[PDB]
């Protein structure tokens, strides 16, 4: 829907993902009831990366409609969640450089430099690479 | 007619100073004088109390007394409250003099002897003071026993008794001020608002709006006071239960649109967190989701002339905040969904 340009029905689907990542957990085999994805669709890495995405996906659409409050919320949420995507920190710090640069930005620089792939499934890897921006490191060196 | 003014006002002064502790000068003469004046008033109340211009003249003197004193400054003296209080002035006087510790000992003996002879005048054609005083203690001990052995707060405050009665004291006390037209009910209710405990007060007022008419000019006055002063009405909607405001509204449609206005204004200072699937407020006092669900729950659970109003006031504030048809965006979508 984003490529076909339709804020509404798109942000339907970013919110509808995000609910099935929170008012559900995947990690629920209480019964050996079937055959399952063992690997791909259980990783806590797969989950904290997939959240971090749907929230990144939404935060953009919130800036395409001009609600930097909502976008801020959703980006700040992915950060708190999965600190080692780093495209999360890029989008938030882009948001902060616009509005409220100094203190917030530097506090998160120091956090990134304090911080410093395992089995992510293919559809997501590629999708992260596909959304992610080129001057990402360029922005993080300013 | 003018013969009674000079009598009654000097008696009013005597009554007012009765409970004040300067009682040293007093004697059997003062007590006798008091009680014979009171018998005279009690006979006045009996004889030419009903359907007199004398009736209305006495009330004017009374209510003008109660407004020139105020409930303000020198002393908030009750006094004998109104037209009916002429009938048992005696007893008010009697009760107060006993509380008064400065009462000299000779006066107290002669007093009590005059109040309760005995059964020496068991044959008394008029109900004497003695019998009223028994009756009092009786109802009085009576009311103790009900209260602590079978009274309960009805939840529907409308169908409680204390509230239901305190309302009626308020309605009578504004019916008099309305006839007087000296001060507007506004000023009275402003002073009230400072003076007495607010939670109590509001429930009274709430229930007062509902009591079917007794002479509804009373109810009609309170809505003008409320809609006039916004700040109190904000606390009202906040303090009560839901069904109470529901019935407030269906009775008085002048309250529908501003009440809804206050909910609109509370919903728009929330925010969602994703991790607990719940609307919550920022600030500690910000009426929670719990509470807000409930009141709209109710308002909908109402007669047809309000349900349509409120339901349309939802669809309008929904569209203003994006027509999403999924939760986690529009507080108001949320609600409309939560009503099925």
């Amino acid at each position: 829907w984003v490529q076909l340009g339709a804020q509404k029905v798109a942000i339907s689907e970013f919110s509808r993902c995000l609910e099935l990542l929170f008012r559900a957990t995947p990690e629920e085999k209480e019964q050996g009831a079937a055959f399952n994805c063992e690997q791909g669709c259980k990783s806590d890495a797969a989950l904290q990366q997939l959240r971090a995405a749907a929230l990144i996906s939404r935060g953009l659409e919130w800036v395409a409609s001009g609600q930097d409050t909502k976008a801020l919320q959703d980006f700040l949420l992915s950060v708190q969640m999965c600190p080692g995507n780093r495209d999360t920190y890029f989008h938030l710090l882009q948001t902060l450089k616009r509005l409220d640069r100094r203190d917030e930005a530097t506090a998160l620089w120091w956090r990134l430099e304090a911080q410093t792939l395992w089995s992510l499934p293919l559809y997501l890897e590629s999708y992260l690479s596909w959304i992610r921006p080129s001057d990402r490191d360029a922005f993080l060196e300013e | 007619m003018e013969s009674l003014l000079q009598h009654l006002d000097r008696f009013s002064e005597l009554l007012a100073v009765s409970s004040t502790t300067y009682v040293s000068t007093w004697d059997p003469a003062t007590v006798r004088r008091a009680l014979q004046w009171a018998r005279y008033l009690r006979h006045i109340h009996r004889r030419f109390g009903r359907h007199g211009p004398i009736r209305t003249a006495l009330e004017r003197r009374l209510h003008n007394q109660w407004r020139q004193e105020g409930g303000f400054g020198r002393g908030p003296v009750p006094g004998l409250a109104n037209f009916q209080a002429l009938g048992h002035c005696d007893v008010l006087l009697s009760l107060r003099l006993l509380e008064n510790r400065a009462l000299g000992d000779a006066a107290r003996y002669h007093l009590v002897q005059q109040l309760f002879p005995g059964p020496g005048v068991r044959d008394a054609d008029e109900e004497t003071l003695q019998e009223s005083l028994a009756r009092l203690a009786r109802r009085r001990s009576a009311v103790h026993m009900l209260r602590f052995n079978g009274y309960r707060e009805n939840p529907n405050l409308q169908e409680d008794s204390l509230m239901k009665t305190q309302a009626e004291l308020l309605l009578e006390r504004l019916q008099e001020v309305g006839k007087a037209e000296a001060e507007r009910p506004a000023r009275f209710l402003s002073s009230l608002w400072e003076r007495l405990p607010q939670n109590n007060f509001l429930k009274v007022i709430a229930v007062a709006l509902l009591q079917p008419p007794l002479s509804g000019e009373g109810s009609q006055v309170l809505v003008h006071w409320l809609l006039g002063n916004s700040e109190v009405f904000a606390a009202f909607c906040r303090a009560l239960p839901a069904g109470l405001l529901t019935l407030v509204t269906s009775r008085h449609p002048a309250l529908s649109p501003v009440y809804l206005g206050l909910l609109t204004d509370w919903g728009q200072r929330l925010h969602y967190d994703l991790q607990k699937g719940i609307w919550v407020g920022t600030e500690s006092q910000d009426v929670p989701w719990e509470e807000l669900h409930n009141r709209f729950q109710s308002l909908c659970q109402a007669p047809p002339p309000l349900k349509d109003k409120v339901l349309t006031a939802l669809e309008t504030c929904k569209a203003q905040d994006g027509d999403f048809e999924v939760p986690g965006l529009s507080i108001w979508t949320d609600l409309l969904l939560a009503l099925r």
